[PDB]
């Protein structure tokens, strides 16, 4: 039960799928068609992929090496001579190859249930994650699509290698759910998700942004693209007071995709310092376990979740809370909601439960991401702001001393290490970071024969280490009551590739573990204080 | 940088670097014996391998020396022809 | 072999990697699964591996004999463990409680840094020996010393003149490995060298005689006792130090009687 009515040469017929020319009929069996040739199988119709990196031509030939049955192209493409059927159809249009990809059947049942989309600049993924537990507290089960796993439809989420999987495999994946063990089918997709083409090849109920933002700059090569892609997408298929055009009114791109398209879709701000949206904190319960506020406002719940991050958690709990009130207008049914959301995911994750120091494991791997994190860290952390990260091999090189000294001008010590080797000499990718405050190794190295380690300028500290298992313990231990430990080398990624061979050990078992054995080390009289560890004797 | 204060060097070639060199070079001669002199020369194959055995050889490895076979007893070890009388070209 | 007059495989006398003039010309080759060092390279009365490392022959005595512990042999990458000590002679730390900290496996990569113990922590020191800083620092050494003018008995004056003997020979040791292409870490026997068959004495095999010499049965111990440790090294990791290191030790000493 993979998809339906995708075997059948009527059912392609009935689509539009007209490609101009055709052998004989889609005879052979296939439960969903796939426009890109490796979502679809062997023995398949595979229609062209529109695609920047893969053009039609390109999609039919691998869909014929892959062994697809029928193959779509602008020129005559020779499907039959390694395929399982003879039959095959070349369509000269990519685009609508790529629509027709999806079954009649399959786009319908997703398109009736429901659909939220959730693309934005920062704090996507929690928004999205809250708003699916909404839903599933409302009494519909459904799913929320990621980038780390594409999730059509249903609580687990299949792996997909890139961030958003084929929209014509996703929407046989979403078909299967919606068919058994699924009531609603929700495709949501990130920003570079919505202007490639996946989530906007699908009905969406409710299109809202949870950041505004300059996305996709560099690959669409002009500023507010994405934006303008959802709200066509969201314009294509919408309904009166049905659409939610929650996002902050702080944001100009927010404001101009709320613009366009069709005006008797409900629109609302999400904004706490704004009057017109109605919505603010009106509280101070911020803590790095768990920040409650008490929204007043009229159309939003009073409660709200309980979140890690001072704005950024804040602002995806407002954004999130439109989203439960609209379903729902009792404050009652956000209580899962909100528990969700203070479930501590992988993005952004609070402190661990156990009585310790606190722990954040955050994704910060661009410096404009890492600067903010670090900012609100900052404004969460009451007195010490610890951090460890590196960099990846064989990457910009001018990030790593730029993301050194956004690192060091505001955290008081931080460690440096190796976070993706990746084939690249170790030691090498750790003295390009400690060239961003004028340091080199050998002048470290010579100061550790010393116990004296001179701290930087500005009175802060800097440390370093090769392996990442030993630095991240030690900076786990190293922490004070108040204070909390930021990882912000990798957040939900757990793998470690160390030159050819790659490891999955990094996840926070070892920080839990390390936190745990803390105890143990301090009953033994081990200093923690610094990285030269004073042992006894 | 040109002589250590431990060294045994050639009285014609000290005497030629002390009218060369205008650093401070200090030399008193040294009367060798019958053994001392034998255990310093410029081979160690022969000349040098006949009484130690053992640090004579562990110094010439350690040194990396090359040995010019310019003597006797080294070609007689070696088995080729001896430089003196008819082995003596030029 | 036993009453057949055969060269049994893998042995001393064996073929194909020993054997008729090629027989007498063909060499084996021994790996050994723990380092050790040269017999005249250390115990003798010109210690160069001493120095080299600018520490009194007790130490390294007792770190290739007894066990002994160095604070950090290799200084290449960072080390966070604060020790500070030339030579332990017992084991006070917390080896329990730090090696299951971290993680298990996860204390292995590591410990080599700070924790080495045996040959292969001078072979590590030997190897990443800065030659060019050690001169300098030796030159400095001797130009500070001497000049002071803090005269005594003859034990003082004495002392001081076996220092800058000392001294002065550990720069002319120094100035050689710069400029001669051989590496000051070769003085360790990662592996050893066979002698051919023919240059041992043996004569012919009739009915299970054996012509081995004293020199062939050290091998055979020598050879005995390394493969008696790769084994226990391949067993269990988990064993007790006591007996791994003691058995190291048996096999350094015997290669070392074996050189010498």
């Amino acid at each position: 039960e993979p998809k339906f009515r995708m075997s059948l040469a009527e059912l392609l017929d009935e689509s539009r799928v007209v490609p101009l020319s055709v052998y004989g009929d889609l005879e052979v069996g296939i439960s969903g068609v796939q426009h890109d040739s490796r979502l679809v199988e062997s023995g398949d119709l595979f229609v062209c992929c529109v695609g920047r990196k893969t053009d039609g031509h390109l999609y039919l030939s691998e869909a014929d090496k892959r062994g697809a049955v029928a193959v779509v192209a602008s020129k005559e493409i020779d499907i039959e001579e390694t395929l399982g059927c003879k039959a095959l159809v070349i369509v000269e249009d990519t685009n609508a190859v790529l629509a027709v990809l999806a079954a009649s059947f399959y786009r319908h049942p997703s398109k009736s249930m429901t659909l939220i989309g959730i693309t934005g600049t920062n704090g996507k993924t929690t928004t999205s994650y809250l708003i699916k537990a909404m839903y599933e507290a409302m009494g519909l089960r459904t799913g929320m699509l990621s980038t780390v796993g594409y999730y059509i439809y249903g609580d687990n989420k299949l792996e997909s290698p890139h961030t958003t999987p084929d929209a014509v495999l996703v929407q046989k994946l979403m078909a299967k759910m919606v068919h058994n063990g699924t009531e609603a089918l929700v495709m949501e997709a990130s920003s570079h998700g919505l202007a490639l083409g996946r989530c906007d090849k699908v009905d969406f109920d409710i299109a809202v942004f949870t950041n505004l933002t300059r996305d996709h700059l560099d690959f669409h090569g002009t500023e507010e693209e994405y934006r303008d892609a959802k709200a066509k997408l969201f314009a294509r298929m919408v309904d009166p007071a049905r659409h939610r055009k929650i996002v902050n009114i702080d944001d100009p791109n927010a404001a101009f995709f709320l613009a366009q398209g069709n005006p008797d879709v409900p629109i609302v701000t999400f904004a706490m310092e704004n009057k017109s949206a109605d919505v603010h904190p009106l509280k101070f319960q911020l803590s790095l376990f768990e920040t409650q506020v008490l929204v007043n406002t009229p159309q939003g719940i009073l409660e709200i979740s309980s979140g890690l991050l001072g704005r950024h958690n804040i602002y995806n709990i407002l954004a999130a809370v439109a989203v439960g009130i609209a379903v729902g207008a009792p404050l009652e049914d956000i209580v899962k909601g909100i528990e969700e959301v203070d479930a501590v995911p992988g993005r952004c994750e609070l402190i661990d439960e156990e009585q310790a120091f606190g722990v954040i494991v955050d994704y910060a791997h661009t410096p404009d991401a890492l600067s903010r994190l670090l900012d609100y860290v900052r404004e969460l952390g009451p007195r010490r702001v610890i951090t460890v990260f590196g960099c990846a091999g064989e990457s910009d090189r001018g990030k790593r001393p730029i993301m050194a000294k956004i690192a060091t001008d505001k955290s008081d010590v931080t460690i440096l290490t190796s976070d993706n080797p990746k084939t690249e000499d170790p030691l090498d990718i750790l003295d390009d970071m400690l060239a961003g405050v004028g340091w080199s190794m050998q002048d470290y190295l010579k100061h550790g024969e010393n116990d004296y380690y001179p701290p930087l300028p500005n009175g802060h500290r800097l440390f370093l280490h090769d392996i990442r298992r030993v630095a991240v313990r030690c900076a786990v231990a190293m922490g004070e009551e108040g204070d909390i430990v930021v990882v912000a080398g990798k957040g939900h990624e757990t793998y470690q590739i160390e030159g050819d061979k790659k490891e999955f050990f990094d996840d926070r078992e070892e920080c839990r573990e390390a936190l745990q054995y803390v105890d143990e080390l301090h009953q033994a009289g081990i200093d923690t204080s610094e990285f030269p560890w004073r042992l006894p004797e | 940088n040109v002589f250590s204060p431990g060294e045994l060097i050639g009285l014609l070639r000290a005497e030629r670097m002390g009218r060369a060199l205008e650093e401070a070079i200090c030399y008193r001669v040294v009367l060798l014996g019958i053994t001392r002199a034998s255990l310093n020369t410029q081979s160690f194959i022969s000349e040098a391998s006949f009484q130690e055995t053992a640090r004579v050889l562990a110094k010439a490895a350690l040194r990396g020396r090359i040995d010019w076979l310019k003597g006797l007893k080294e070609n007689v070890v070696l088995g080729g022809v001896i430089p003196v009388g008819t082995g003596f070209k030029g | 072999h036993y009453k057949t007059n055969k060269p049994e495989k893998d042995g001393l006398f064996c073929e194909r990697i020993f054997g008729s003039r090629i027989r007498r010309y063909q060499m084996g080759y021994i790996k050994l699964a723990c380092p050790v060092t040269h017999v005249w390279y250390l115990k003798r009365l010109p210690s160069y591996i001493a120095n080299l490392l600018d520490k009194p022959l007790k130490e390294l005595e007792g770190l290739v004999y007894c066990d002994f512990s160095f604070a950090r042999p290799i200084t290449k990458k960072p080390t966070f463990l604060r020790l500070r000590g030339l030579f332990e002679y017992e084991i006070q730390s917390w080896k329990y409680s730090i090696p299951l900290f971290f993680t298990t496996q996860g204390f292995d990569t590591f410990r080599n840094r700070e924790i080495s113990t045996g040959a292969g922590a001078i072979r590590e020191q030997l190897a990443d020996l800065d030659l060019r800083i050690i001169i300098e620092n030796s030159l400095v050494e001797w130009e500070e010393l001497g000049e002071e003018g803090h005269t005594g008995n003859e034990w003082e004056d004495r002392k001081v003149g076996r220092r800058k003997d000392f001294l002065v020979r550990r720069v002319e040791l120094a100035k050689h490995f710069i400029r001669t292409n051989i590496e000051p870490e070769w003085m360790v026997l990662c592996l050893l060298p066979v002698l051919p068959p023919e240059l041992r004495p043996i004569i012919q095999i009739d009915g299970g005689k054996l012509m081995s010499s004293d020199i062939n049965e050290l091998y055979r111990r020598v050879i005995y006792r390394n493969n008696t440790l790769t084994d226990l090294l391949t067993t269990s990791r988990s064993t007790p130090g006591e007996l791994v290191m003691c058995q190291e030790k048996l096999v350094q000493e015997a290669v070392d009687t074996l050189l010498d």
